[PDB]
RNA sequence: CGCGGGGUGGAGCAGCCUGGUAGCUCGUCGGGCUCAUAACCCGAAGGUCGUCGGUUCAAAUCCGGCCCCCGCAACCA
RNA sequence: CUUUAAUGUUUGAUGUUCUAACGUUGACCCGUAAUCCGGGUUGCGGACAGUGUCUGGUGGGUAGUUUGACUGGGGCGGUC
RNA sequence: AAUUCCUUGUCGGGUAAGUUCCGACCUGCACGAAUGGCGUAAUGAUGGCCAGGCUGUCUCCACCCGAGACUCAGUGAAAU
RNA sequence: GCUCGCCGGAAGACCAAGGGUUCCUGUCCAACGUUAAUCGGGGCAGGGUGAGUCGACCCCUAAGGCGAGGCCGAAAGGCGUAGUCGAUGGGAAACAGGUUAAUAUUCCUGUACUUGGUGUUACUGCGAAGGGGGGACGGAGAAGGCUAUGUUGGCCGGGCGACGGUUGUCCCGGUUUAAGCGUGUAGGCUGGUUUUCCAGGCAAAUCCGGAAAAUCAAGGCUGAGGCGUGAUGACGAGGCACUACGGUGCUGAAGCAACAAAUGCCCUGCUUCCAGGAAAAGCCUCUAAGCAUCAGGUAACAUCAAAUCGUACCCCAAACCGACACAGGUGGUCAGGUAGAGAAUACCAAGGCGCUUGAGAGAACUCGGGUGAAGGAACUAGGCAAAAUGGUGCCGUAACUUCGGGAGAAGGCACGCUGAUAUGUAGGUGAGGUCCCUCGCGGAUGGAGCUGAAAUCAGUCGAAGAUACCAGCUGGCUGCAACUGUUUAUUAAAAACACAGCACUGUGCAAACACGAAAGUGGACGUAUACGGUGUGACGCCUGCCCGGUGCCGGAAGGUUAAU
RNA sequence: AGGACCGAACCGACUAAUGUCGAAAAAUUAGCGGAUGACUUGUGGCUGGGGGUGAAAGGCCAAUCAAACCGGGAGAUAGCU
RNA sequence: GCUUGAGUCUCGUAGAGGGGGGUAGAAUUCCAGGUGUAGCGGUGAAAUGCGUAGAGAUCUGGAGGAAUACCGGUGGCGAAGGCGGCCCCCUGGACGAAGACUGACGCUCAGGUGCGAAAGCGUGGGGAGCAAACAGGAUUAGAUACCCUGGUAGUCCACGCC
């Protein structure tokens, strides 16, 4: 549910929470549960290349499916977890020989629910199976671009894909942001649209509340002198060049795409 | 105030001991002047 | 102190640069339309070109002096 | 001369198809208990992409310099 | 007015007396809407002002208790 | 040696870091010490550091470094796999007392523990760089059960006391005991045992996990402390007896009860919330390639071994770091009495020191402070500085508001000692006693002892009772910025920066972008409810007109146009 | 519960005074703000010179920063003293 | 206690009554493509605008959104606002018939509670058509109006407010 916290006290006036009642509050499954150590956005070499990254608070990363391999098996939504470094939540499910393994948390679904993958599995939020058995004008999320690496596409909360037509061996996809790209037919897709549908409602209220998430404050470009951006300085606030990045390339308005070996696949742009 | 030293005898071997200058190219030139100007104390040891 | 620009019918602006010729809108005057007025239509008139001198075949125009007006500047210690 | 028509011929410019160059931060196997890598399969792209030489454009992101003198002190103006 | 040079602009309040301050008048040298505009509870080792309390801040200082200054013995520098 | 004074959550006692003999003793006094100096962290000679249980080393990993081949790079070299390093982390084991001028959980005394080697006996399947469990985990908050430890009382020993009383509810000193072994409590976690089956765990699997029935309701795991034991032992105030009068030899009573109580422990728990909280080995379990009269494994027992390095002293400081015997900086632990909420503060204990120049003087002037007639900001750039307000309970409290606040608003009242309610209450702990029982560290019950607020009434004393130290100045209008926060180390802490929020815009994944000549990484083991850039800056009411110039985006016909 | 309130430790550094050849090459004294957090700090690594780092002052990078230190070009150059 | 008030029960009636979820076609718009060619569009006229890069017209396909022709009627339903493509699901109200049962359980109602077009507001989606504001073009003495070409919020969706 969504809960506006009562005004205790100025920074705690403006936050907004997502109060879930369902996600297991104990601890998660330890062979699922790997170090990540956190990098602050350095490199090989040790240099910050992106910045406003670190800090943060001390997590451990899950390993969850994405290829939903183990077909013909059926499973059992056992319980749902709180997953940090994902925007939906992650759930345990158990296949009939007695294997556990996460695999991400679709809209409606609740704790004992049935989902399998393959070729078999009926129409049902939660089902994998290859685009050419799916029914055009359906909603899906997990979407791959190759067969079997795993599933790229619409992966955070409440992110859909509609499916668009299937001519030949280019089934046709409408993204969230809305691209329509046209990939391989047999691409694997789990449908329903992800869980975790509250999360863009979500407010901080604190400089904090966002402090251990893993952000760094962000210094503005009219502040620093010269040397350090292409604005700033002056006696004064001043400005008028042309607003750029760090490094000179003109923003707010300036392409950048170019990859051209995937021109082949891009239909639409975003509008 | 506190005074631009403070001493640590492991974190000044890993970086002026002598294999703190045979890991590399520049430490054989460094142990090969201070061999060619006659030093005694070649780097901080035993 | 200095730089630039402007002054033209009642009013606001063209024309000057590349000299002999001054136009536009409104307004005034006269007639018509209307019961009467405005608006509209038709017609006609009106300028010492801020002032003065000079150069010139010819000066609103080109130069220089003066008045008024506008902007800029009138600084670093 | 021009307008035109068929063929031969000449290379050039588009579109589609193909597989062998090639890419593969797709799946599998082995070297090997090694998510690097190499090779062998196979699928998907495919003579594109990408890299190299030449070339126009953009370019303070970066770099080397210029930015006069006289002046009743310098500046503004004026002037040579 | 953190913005008004002329200016301490004019009027009103506070004061016995107010270039500061509060509130208005628009005659805005040269305010103005994300180089954000106008308000705003709370907060601030912040900025300006008035009132109470309070006192040596002051009228106008006097005395008092210690460290030095002065003297004796020992040691013994400095810029110039 | 006798008084005095000072710190006592330190100026004390121990480790780490770091020093490098500065520790102790004898001797010496030119030089060093901001003075003298028979003194010393000074010179000279000699002595001192004793470990299977402490730490390091070792086994195992994090960040990250090195990195066989390998990829890339003019050369150097860069990145990185398998591996190997790398503690501030995890992992075997000892406590008490005595002793030297200086070292001691290291030596001596007593009493124990751990890990492997080998041999013997009785049983028995063992067996990996592979799988599984375990190790293995967040902050905050609360309660209960205890201990460390302190006080009080009894008991034992000593004194009955240099001015008035003091054989008594009197006073002084003491009343300490571990690890290990046994028990397994308070209390915490979780349903146990068994038969069968399985595409799961890159192979197998008797192991875990999954799916069905059987049987019973407990079993198992964990676990501070206490009680016994350790211990007719040591220690022990005080005597006895010798003094090189430094100290030694000998001897040695009581050694319990209760209450108060931690931030230590149970708790690496429990409840809850979110920002969702190392890895590996040791350890235990299971089997494969195999080997099986074996070898090995397990239990008991005899016996051997556990090396090497550090160990002194300083360690909130004349020994570290600051040139110095420097008013400075320096991580962790232990941390007593009264008042007090407390680790504040005042005064004391253990303990350690009197700060390395002193003696007179009592001027101006300066520094650090005390008080002050009358007035009360008249000072002044400005109430800067001082003055003052300052505790608790209780009563009471405006504008405005985001309805939380403003608010400790403002402003007041009672505060001491003594008796009484009550030969000390409410409340707390709680023996003896009684009964019960799945018989034990047990439950009801019982209530003495012990301990102990506040309140009400009365009396009484001082000028003054939160009597000291400690300990808010309050209020009105108002600019700016939301607020917490950050920054010019060393003249500027602010209205600057940041901030959550909003908006524009880039990005379809080998993502944009950034470091790197490259490979490769970061972005992200994320993927449009995501991420980067930019502007602005909570929230409330909003956010007008202009595409001329510049830039960006879209469009391509034509003109112009590079190499070829 | 809290980037909540009061206030020691701890951290920081707002006013004034002392000091300025000081005790000290930014401290002491009396008072101040944070003080469960964007908190503080130990041990150990990583990012480096036109580079790093930066809640952005052109602050910080060994008492030094509008481009560190050391050696080398190098006896740089100077119509200047 | 009775029964003419009112109410419940058995069987049926018609209905845009309502909520949630699916689905269909005409039409519009846009995008890609073929054909093909100088106007197209609009008005009182004109202009703005679009167009020889090649519109419109015409043919084909695809992507979205909103509204539901004819049926449709001073028809129906609901307290009212208000509600009509079709369908499934949950569900409300009124009415008709033959009798029974309870036996006045009634009529109304300040305050109190709820529902309540549109416009408008908060949050996050959607954006075809239409269209405040605004701009441009004209008419006009003037026209920040009527008329014309564009066009943001909005109108649409879910949860709330008003
Ligand atoms: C000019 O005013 C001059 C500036 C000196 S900056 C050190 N000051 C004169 O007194």
């Amino acid at each position: 549910a969504v809960v506006k916290c009562k005004p205790t006290s100025p920074g705690r006036r403006h936050v907004v929470k997502v109060v879930n009642p369902e996600l297991h509050k104990g601890k998660p499954f330890a062979p699922l549960l790997e170090k990540n150590s956190k990098s602050g956005g350095r490199n090989n070499n040790g240099r910050i290349t992106t910045r406003h990254i670190g800090g943060g608070h001390k997590q451990a990363y899950r390993i969850v499916d994405f290829k939903r391999n183990k077909d013909g098996i059926p499973a059992v939504v056992e319980r749902l977890e709180y997953d940090p470094n994902r925007s939906a939540n992650i759930a345990l499910v158990l296949y009939k020989d007695g294997e556990r393994r996460y695999i991400l948390a679709p809209k409606g679904l609740k704790a004992g629910d049935q989902i399998q993958s393959g070729v078999d599995a009926a129409i049902k939020p939660g089902n994998t199976l290859p685009m050419r058995n799916i029914p055009v004008g359906s909603t899906v999320h997990n979407v791959e671009m190759k067969p079997g690496k795993g599933g790229q596409l619409a992966r955070s909360a409440g992110t859909y894909v509609q499916i668009v037509a299937r001519d030949g061996a280019y089934v046709t996809l409408r993204l969230r942001s809305g691209e329509m790209r046209k990939v391989e037919a047999d691409c694997r897709a789990t449908l329903g649209e992800v869980g975790n549908a509250e999360h863009m409602l979500r407010v901080l209220g604190k400089a904090g509340a966002a402090r251990w998430r893993g952000v760094r404050p962000t210094v503005r470009g009219t502040a620093m002198n010269p040397v350090d951006h292409p604005h700033g300085g002056g006696e004064g606030r001043n400005f008028g060049k042309h607003p750029v990045t760090p490094w000179g390339v003109q923003t707010k308005g300036k392409k950048t795409r170019s990859n051209k070996r995937t021109d082949k696949f891009i239909v639409r742009r975003r509008s | 105030m506190k005074r631009t030293f403070q001493p640590s005898v492991l974190k000044r071997n890993r970086s002026h001991g002598f294999r703190a200058r045979m890991a590399t190219k520049n430490g054989r030139q460094v142990l090969a002047r201070r061999r060619a100007k006659g030093r005694a104390r070649l780097t901080v040891s035993k």
